[PDB]
RNA sequence: GAAUUUGGACAAACUUGGUCAUUUAGAGGAACUAAAAGUCGUAACAAGGUUUCCGUAGGUGAACCUGCGGAAGGAUCAUU
RNA sequence: GGAUAGUGGCCUACCAUGGUUUCAACGGGUAACGGGGAAUAAGGGUUCGAUUCCGGAGAGGGAGCCUGAGAAACGGCUACCACAUCCAAGGAAGGCAGCAGGCGCGCAAAUUACCCAAUCCUAAUUCAGGGAGGUAGUGACAAUAAAUAACGAUACAUGUAAUUGGAAUGAGUACAAUGUAAAUACCUUAACGAGGAACAAUUGGAGGGCAAGUCUGGUGCCAGCAGCCGCGGUAAUUCCAGCUCCAAUAGCGUAUAUUAAAGUUGUUGCAGUUAAAAAGCUCGUAGUUGAACUUUGGGCCCGGUUG
RNA sequence: CUCUUAAGGUAGCCAAAUGCCUCGUCAUCUAAUUAGUGACGCGCAUGAAUGGAUUAACGAGAUUCCCACUGUCCCUAUCUA
């Protein structure tokens, strides 16, 4: 038969299912992010931890052995492009201090509202998934994109998606041709 | 086989289809709520002849024809519709009524189940049988 | 003795339903937990509380 | 029960069982 | 010396240690012995069809009350007669004689729960309907 | 050079018999467990009203009783 | 010596008594195809691997065989064993553990569809064939992303009320066009497609574990709930419901098997006086283990790697 | 709880070569069994050196069944002295 298809999970539910700590901090992060459920959270967490158990072992492995300097470069270089790690740090140890909001404030629901084209971050994930927001010549509809720090200089919106581009809209055509009736004609 | 017992009715206002979405009919089936009315469809439409069965694709209103992938739901008789407000139709009383009645009961008690499966394999056979 | 399987249940007033606004379903309810549990609103009684008495 | 006659009676039964399976041939 | 051999050459010694001492365990002894496909009617499932034979009312066990109106069943698979629960409040009205029942684990592998003496498995399905949906209004039973 | 055929080896398979393994009926007998608000006594927990317990033997409706040796997990760490 | 493709007790004639084994032979069991691998995973481990690849065996059970480079072939044959089709009773034809499909068994599993366009295979061979294979149908096995609303104004107290308004989109439906072998669907889309946006999200719970009611009506050790502890016998925070609320969320729950938890299998790393556990005592084979001791220290260089 | 003995049949065993009722009851053996065997036992009237129970081996001892075998028989016939 044809080769399998690879395919693995992206979140792992937590150990503990009702601890009030960090029930508390996942709502205090869904709703500072507008995420639609605690699956975000969890994704984001385990990807982290995916993070800090690679950088973990590569700093068990020797320092300026040539592995560990390939594959550490190769992460510092991956996480400050995705700009979740800033600039002066790196060394390997603040990509095991990173945490979630460092990886949740990259993503384009994020990033949409803090360049102001959002009321909120709810506004900026309807704007979101509703097409409207493009990133290059390219429109994006769902909020985690992780933009590569690159991309927020030109997220801005699409030509299509009536608030920056040519055509007005699917109700606004409609009101116009019942205020066309309204006026007489 | 045992346990198909192919549907045998006539047909009188529209066309069956094998394939064909159907709402079967109880015969106490109050039409105003949830009654003996089942959501499944037919498999095939068959048209029956002496001892050997022909598969049939469609059959306008006034025929007779045997229905493959039913009674399985329903027991002895009803109708089969598709519309929303069909009101099945009438009993069809007969002359005589079950009166000679005697207990049944198999003689190894192992067996049972079968006993059980074949006392609902043979009302559903014969219609007058209680 | 059996024949009692409906003692409770079956033969007790019935209330039926209520017609009820609809919830905001999706990122709308975690948003309205947000705003109902994290916002300071009047629910606190000392350090937390999410019923009335 | 004292564990001790338990054993004892339990000694008894088995005695009556080796009775009975030596009849049973 | 902790009452094991510690030697480099004394590893089939550890390990036949090991061999023997495994028996000990229950879930390791009954994997190994098979005792699910012997014992335990249902074939190591946890799942099977039965036909009902009778309703019966079974006293919980001290300090409890509140005969759990169970029902003997036979087992279509392979033929032995098991006791299961119907749980519900009340639902036994919609499990009649001699009706065909889907019968699971009661929730402790074995070692009947709570105070229901002897009932090691409950009732999922009758006649084909799902138990609790029929317990609920949202379906009805076929006629039988 | 077909059919037919002599002697061989390979051998399915059948009968009978033996042996082993797994399920399984069985008059009757003797156990265990559960539910108990059953009958009989009170055997143990206080020196439990005969201190308790072990091994062994015998006996008794039943717990149990008794003889023999042992233990204190005894009711004694105690008589220069 | 025979036979083999040749080696070989592979078979045959003579000869001697050899060969394996407590370092487990032989025998028994396997719900045992093995491996690359998988689940869980601080480390060490435990369990699974019929099923996408590799090797093996088989084509209802054996056995035998022609052809053929290659078969002990089975969509080949021979016969026996059990089934089993047809019959005009004389005969003839059999092996879906291929694709579908059907019965049965079940807890348990899809269409008696389309096509060689992709990948490759066979020939005499570019061309034909291919239920190999791909495509579609069924598919809440599993896996990925994430619709169910967002923003004003107004009224009131950062937020709330059947107080109202303008925007936005897809769930759909569908010309064309693309997608394809013709296709459906996926992407983009003319027009239609929001107002209780009814275009209405559910599954389990609210004593503890474990987040969430001393709310109300019912019930009165009844019905029932409860994985465990436990809740009900007239004040039930646990039942049946109503209201409110909690967790996960297009998923949740239930049953069994397994893993971590389990330092409750302990090699790492368990315990053994009283909780389960030191054999009544000693010898002793196998096994395991077993005192120290033999070239060290100077000095001079060539010369590496890191500041 | 009584009446009552010297003691009131203990361990065992049984429709037994010992049980009337009796062809006892159940099971098995057969198509069918007053037969046989295994059980049960308020056992007319079992029972402990008047020995109780069980026993390998042995028996021209009594009984039941099975294979084989055959004129015992169906059903008789023939031959020799
Ligand atoms: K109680
Ligand atoms: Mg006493
Ligand atoms: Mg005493
Ligand atoms: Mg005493
Ligand atoms: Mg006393
Ligand atoms: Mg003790
Ligand atoms: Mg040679
Ligand atoms: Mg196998
Ligand atoms: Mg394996
Ligand atoms: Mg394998
Ligand atoms: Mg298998
Ligand atoms: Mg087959
Ligand atoms: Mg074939
Ligand atoms: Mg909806
Ligand atoms: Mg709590
Ligand atoms: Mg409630
Ligand atoms: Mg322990
Ligand atoms: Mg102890
Ligand atoms: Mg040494
Ligand atoms: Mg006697
Ligand atoms: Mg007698
Ligand atoms: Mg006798
Ligand atoms: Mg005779
Ligand atoms: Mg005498």
């Amino acid at each position: 038969p044809r080769a399998p298809r690879t395919y693995s999970k992206t979140y792992s539910t937590p150990k503990r299912p009702y601890e009030s700590s960090r029930l508390d901090a996942e709502l205090k992060l869904a709703g500072e992010f507008g995420l639609k459920n605690k699956k975000e959270i969890y994704r984001i967490s385990f990807q982290l931890s995916k993070i800090r158990r690679a950088a973990r072992d590569l700093l068990t492995r020797d320092e300026k052995d040539p592995k560990r300097l390939f594959e550490g470069n190769a992460l510092i270089r991956r996480l400050v492009r995705v700009g979740v790690l800033s600039e002066d740090k790196k060394k390997l140890d603040y990509v095991l201090a990173l945490k979630v909001e460092d990886f949740l404030e990259r993503r384009l629901q994020t990033q949409v509202y803090k360049l102001g084209l959002a009321k909120s971050v709810h506004h900026a994930r309807v704007l979101i998934t509703q097409r409207h927001i493009a990133v290059g010549k390219q429109i994006v509809n769902i909020p985690s994109f992780m933009v590569r720090l690159d991309s927020e200089k030109h997220i801005d919106f699409a030509p299509t998606s009536p608030f920056g581009g040519a055509r007005p809209g699917r109700v606004a055509r409609r009101n116009a041709a019942r205020k066309a009736e309204a006026s007489g004609e | 086989d045992k346990g198909r017992f192919y549907a045998f009715g006539r047909v009188f206002a529209g066309t069956v289809k094998s394939g064909q979405k159907v709402r079967i009919q109880g015969p106490n089936y109050v039409p105003g709520k949830k009654d003996d009315l089942f959501i499944k469809a037919i498999q095939r439409v068959v048209l029956m002849m002496g001892r050997f069965v022909e598969p049939i694709d469609d059959c306008p209103a006034g025929n007779i024809i045997g229905l493959v992938g039913i009674d399985q739901f329903l027991l002895k008789t009803g109708t089969l519709t598709t519309s929303e407000t069909a009101h099945n139709m009438k009993v069809m009383k007969f002359s005589v009524s079950p009166v000679v009645q005697v207990a049944v009961e198999v003689k190894n008690a192992n067996d049972l189940p079968k006993l059980v499966e074949g006392l609902k394999r043979l009302s559903k056979s014969d219609p007058c049988v209680l | 003795s059996l024949a009692r399987a409906g003692k409770v249940k079956s033969q007790t007033p019935k209330v039926e339903k209520t017609e009820k606004p609809k919830k905001p379903k999706g990122r709308a309810y975690k948003r309205l937990l947000y705003t109902r549990r994290f916002v300071n609103v009047t629910l606190v009684n000392g350090k937390r509380r999410m019923n009335p008495g | 029960m004292r564990a001790k006659w338990r054993k004892k009676r339990t000694r008894r039964l088995k005695r009556k069982r080796r009775k009975v399976r030596a009849r049973s041939k | 010396g902790k009452g094991k051999p510690r030697g480099l050459n004394s590893a089939r010694k550890l390990r036949v240690h090991r061999r023997n001492n495994r028996w000990a365990e229950n879930n390791y002894k009954k994997r190994l012995l098979g005792t699910a496909f012997k014992s335990s009617p249902f074939g190591g499932s946890s799942h099977a069809k039965g036909i009902v034979l009778e309703k019966l009312g079974i006293e919980s066990k001290q300090p409890n009350s509140a005969i759990r109106k169970c029902v003997r069943v036979q087992l279509i698979k392979n033929g032995k007669k098991v006791t299961a629960f119907v749980p519900n409040d009340g639902c036994l009205n919609f499990v009649d004689e001699n009706d065909e029942v889907l019968l699971a684990g009661f929730g402790r592998k074995g070692k009947a729960k709570g105070d229901i003496p002897g009932v090691r498995f409950k009732v999922v399905k009758v006649s084909g309907v799902s138990l609790l949906a029929l317990w609920k209004e949202k379906k009805e039973k076929p006629r039988s």
